[PDB]
Order: structure tokens, then sequence, then C-alpha cells
């Protein structure tokens, strides 16, 4: 088998944003450079509404 | 000792967030631990029960 589990169904996904989803929910299952955490955050704005 | 390995052990072979001991109080045969998520995702009923199950397929039920 190429991979315990699969990265991803092809046939469940429909635009690029379904692809992105679908990596972040199975990212565990991989080796993984960078094992995610809490983010930080060093610029912030927030501009006037209507 | 053993009851911590065991469950890291488990949490490896099923993806599951790891525990890691903060401080412990162990008076008689009483005790009492605070465990640490390690990457500080909330408490979950599952981790609480495959951290109950303790020696789990190694003793009877």
């Amino acid at each position: 088998k190429l991979f315990e589990t699969s990265p991803f169904d092809p046939l469940t996904i429909k635009n690029n944003q379904d692809v992105v989803d679908k990596l972040y929910a199975t990212q565990s299952s991989s080796i993984q450079e960078v094992v995610p955490t809490k983010t930080f955050a060093t610029e912030l704005q927030f501009g006037v509404t209507s | 000792t053993v009851a911590l390995d065991d469950y890291n052990n488990r949490a490896y072979r099923l993806n599951l967030p790891k525990l890691e001991l903060v401080t412990d109080n162990k008076v008689g045969d009483d005790s009492v631990e605070v465990l640490r998520v390690v990457d500080g995702s909330p408490l979950t009923p599952e981790i609480a029960k495959l951290y109950v199950n303790c020696m789990q397929d190694h003793a009877d039920k």
C-alpha cells in the first residue's frame, strides 16, 4: 500500500478549497516537519466598516 | 509510570494527543496527579476513557 491512509479521496473533493481542507484533516496521520499547535500573530489591523 | 507509558503507546498507535505529567502527590495508597496535554488540545472523553482503560489487551476485563 502506498499510504496507510490516503491523503484524500479525489472523488469527494470538488474545488481547490476542498483539497486544502482535506489535507488539514489528515495531516496528523503523516510525518510532519512542524507539528501544529496554537498559532502566533505579529500584525493585526481592522478597517472601518459600513 | 507504567500507566502513563502505556497510554502514550496507545496514543501513538491510534492518533490522539499525548499526556505529560506536571505535578503529583502520592500519600499512602492515595495519589493525585495533574497531566497536561502536549499539543494543548482540550481534554476529550476519548482521552479520559483511554487513560482509564489502563492495561488493555494485557490483563483481564
